[PDB]
RNA sequence: GCUGCAGUUAAAAAGCUCGUAGUUGGAUCUUGGAGGGUGCGCCGUCCCCGCCCUGCCUCCGAAGCGUUUACUUUGAAAAAAU
């Protein structure tokens, strides 16, 4: 069955972009999916998206450009300690310079750069570049 | 799958061909009707697929028998849908 | 006067007074009285539409609404005609309760009802703003600029009562929530 | 109630004396037993039962000679087999880096339970406080019964 | 998909959006609640009441014409019976299989199947019990089950 | 071989399923304008912050005082040698 819903949305995306696709319909969506789709959006890795309202759990249409090499999800959502964030981005990001680790902290779902600036930390959601 | 559809606005025709659960936003593919039988003049509302015998208001009549799917309406009968 | 029907914890006035009087004007009549009489209103608020025809929003107790729904179209027709130059409609005051924190404190206040959530309430507002149509579906669009727009699908039949309104519903909605709303038409399953 | 006094020794609170005496009504006097109590501190309300009660329990934190100092813990009641004592199960998380997931682990803790508390029933979450060695096993004493009919799986009433 | 087989089959209602309606539906809460209570008097199950209501008389969902699910209506009238219906028909089914197996000790398929049914029951009861509906300590026993379902 | 292994044929998926512990669990309840750090020759560039385009009650402090946690964050407490 389902343990997580994010992992499906992310994968669906990745296969869309790999095909050469410019849109996807993910299902079923969640506040966390929105928040993650949103961080991606702010940065350029996707275009605009749209939450369609079935009387159920939702369905999202993402319009994607093609700046996206990969958006992954980290499971389980490990706790990170401010100097485990430095260790994570190195593990899974292309160059020190770019790509984001996106985690969930007490003060919001955020990319790790925003994390560093706020100076808060938490549990790791996923990534992209 | 040629990198071309508007997943958000898909066509009504190919939306209408797809499984009820596969529809963009879901919805059913079943309906209701009003049914006649001259002898009476009033009209019983009936569900397109039905399982139950449906009998009319008074006359022990009939008014379809069930099946795998849509109820088979019985011989000399008439039916407007229908609403919204 | 002001005392009866503009109440709900504040007397007040002006517009509330005018509209109330209008209701009385309607009250003289037949079946176009007695049916209304029971109905009562908490307050009226006025907010405009961009070129400048204003919309008038009326507030209802919520147990009342079924009856208001009962008339609505006929009444709105009268209020638009007598009070012309305004878009009239009907919204029910709904309570909304804050999500508890934590240290909000929390003396575990009695649960609360989904039928009290801010989102549910807003949904109710959308439902209330349009009337006999029905909201067929909804979508949310994330704009490049961190913005969000809600596309609210509408039925088809009998819509006309609302067609001219649409812009006000958008503006009215904004005044309440601060979110942006847009409207559309469908399709007919085949 | 049940006659306390039950044993062979006369149960009494130390240095809380009597003296009944002559004349009429009461008779002697009506309460017939002066009772001494104290609040544990840490804001633990001394339940009415303690003040209202006849029971003796030296071990009681409110009525008895024991002080509560040290760790204040909470746990779930696993057993109430023994008279005036209970066993609580304490769940805790063990962290294992060497690769990192820690695994639930638990410990049972024997703790004295004053007759002032009742309905001490297994399943109840309870707040116990550290104390002087009461018995070879027991380090703690039940200070507060957290409760709840909740955990619904049944419907509690009042 | 599926619990005690390899079946995949997606199959469902597909419930309607439209928030309100039917609109061509007049009647009233009054009407169908009476209807429901009278049918439940006759011994009918909520599944059964929902079906017969659906097809014979206009009720798309009883929920919509009345803010309450059929079972809740029954329980509030005072028509709820001792164990939930799904659990009933499971217990009844394991009974009929058990009676057939006592007759035909040579049928290994049946013995397998009885197990499956029984496991489904025990888990369901575990769920109902967790949720107060059944008294904690509720159990289904062959011995007593026969006597229970009727 | 956590990070970071392999198991159709190379060494390796139990004949199959039920199933307790254990692990694992759907959606859904709040919405430019200047302050301070270091570069470049009075000007600005680039973070960070309260904002625009949310602890209740008791009745400022105090107190009541926490729904439980885990988490994470900021402090103290943290032997020297190393």
């Amino acid at each position: 069955v389902r343990m997580n819903v994010l992992a499906d949305a992310l994968k669906s995306i990745n296969n869309a972009e790999k095909r050469g696709k410019r849109q996807v319909l993910i299902r079923p969506c969640s506040k966390v999916i929105v928040r993650f789709l949103t961080v991606m959006m702010k940065h350029g890795y996707i275009g605009e998206f749209e939450i369609i309202d079935d009387h159920r759990a939702g369905k999202i249409v993402v319009n994607l450009t093609g700046r996206l090499n990969k958006c992954g999800v980290i499971s389980p959502r490990f706790d990170v300690q401010l100097k485990d964030l430095e260790k994570w981005q190195n593990n899974l990001l292309p160059s020190r310079q770019f790509g984001f680790i996106v985690l969930t902290t007490s003060a919001g779902i955020m990319d790790h750069e925003e994390a560093r600036r706020k100076h808060t930390g938490g549990k790791i959601l996923g990534f992209f570049f | 799958m040629p990198l071309a559809k508007d997943l958000l606005h898909p066509s009504p025709e190919e939306e209408k061909r797809k499984h009820k659960k596969k529809r963009l936003v879901q919805s059913p593919n079943s309906y209701f009707m009003d049914v006649k039988c001259p002898g009476c003049y009033k009209i019983t509302t009936v569900f397109s697929h039905a399982q139950t015998v449906v009998l009319c208001v008074g006359c022990s009549t009939v008014l379809c028998q069930p099946t795998g799917g849509k109820a088979r309406l019985t011989e000399g009968c008439s039916f407007r849908r229908k609403q919204h | 006067s002001a005392k009866i029907v503009k109440p709900n914890g504040e007397k007040p006035d002006e517009f509330e007074s005018g509209i109330s009087q209008a209701l009385l004007e309607l009250e003289m009549n037949s079946d176009l009285k007695a049916q209304l009489r029971e109905l009562n209103i908490t307050a009226a608020k006025e907010i405009e539409v961009g070129g400048g025809r204003k919309a008038i929003i009326i507030f209802v107790p919520v147990p009342q609404l079924k009856s208001f729904q009962k008339i609505q179209v006929r009444l709105v027709r009268e209020l638009e005609k007598k009070f012309s130059g305004k878009h009239v409609v009907f919204i029910a005051q709904r309570r909304i309760l804050p999500k508890p924190t934590r240290k909000s404190r929390t003396k575990n206040k009695q649960k609360r009802p989904r039928s009290r959530t801010l989102t549910a309430v807003h949904d109710a507002i959308l439902e209330d703003l349009v009337f006999p149509s029905e909201i067929v579906g909804k979508r949310i669009r994330v704009k490049l600029d961190g913005s969000r727009l809600i596309k609210v699908h509408l039925d088809k039949a009998q819509q006309n009562n609302v067609e001219h309104k649409v812009e006000t519903f958008s503006g009215v909605y904004k005044k309440l929530t601060g979110k942006d709303v847009n409207f559309e038409f469908p399709e007919f399953q085949l | 109630m049940a006659d306390i006094q039950t044993e062979r020794a006369y149960q009494k609170q130390p240095t809380i004396f009597q003296n009944k005496k002559r004349v009429l009504l009461g008779e002697t006097g009506k309460e017939k037993l002066p009772r001494y109590y104290k609040n544990i501190g840490l804001g633990f309300k001394t339940p009415k039962e303690a003040i209202e009660g006849t029971y003796i329990d030296k071990k009681c934190p409110f009525t008895g000679n024991v002080s509560i100092r040290g760790r204040i813990l909470s746990g779930v009641v696993t057993k109430m087999k023994m008279q005036r004592t209970i066993v609580i199960r304490r769940d805790y998380l063990h962290y294992i880096r060497k690769y990192n997931r820690f695994e639930k682990r638990h410990k049972n803790m024997s703790v004295h339970l004053s007759p002032c508390f009742r309905d001490v029933q297994i399943g109840d979450i309870v707040t116990v406080g550290e104390c002087r060695p009461l018995s070879k096993t027991v380090r703690f004493n039940v200070l507060k019964v957290t409760k709840a009919a909740g955990t619904k799986k049944q419907f509690q009433k009042f | 998909g599926r619990m005690h087989a390899p079946g995949k089959g997606l199959s469902q209602s597909a419930l309607p959006y439209r928030r309100s309606v039917p609109t061509w539906l007049k009647l009233t809460s009054d009407d169908v609640k009476e209807q429901i209570y009278k049918l439940a008097k006759k011994g009918l199950t909520p599944s059964q009441i929902g079906v017969i209501l659906r097809d014979s008389h206009g009720v798309a969902q009883v929920r919509f014409v009345t803010g309450n699910k059929i079972l809740r209506i029954l329980k509030s009238k005072g028509l709820a019976p001792d164990l939930p219906e799904d659990l009933y028909h499971l217990i009844k089914k394991a009974v009929a299989v058990r009676k057939h197996l006592e007759r035909n000790r040579k049928d290994k398929d049946a013995k397998f199947r009885l197990i499956l049914i029984e496991s489904r029951i025990h888990r369901l009861a575990r769920y109902y019990k967790t949720k107060r509906v059944l008294p904690p300590n509720w159990k289904y026993e062959s011995s007593t089950a026969s006597a229970l379902v009727a």
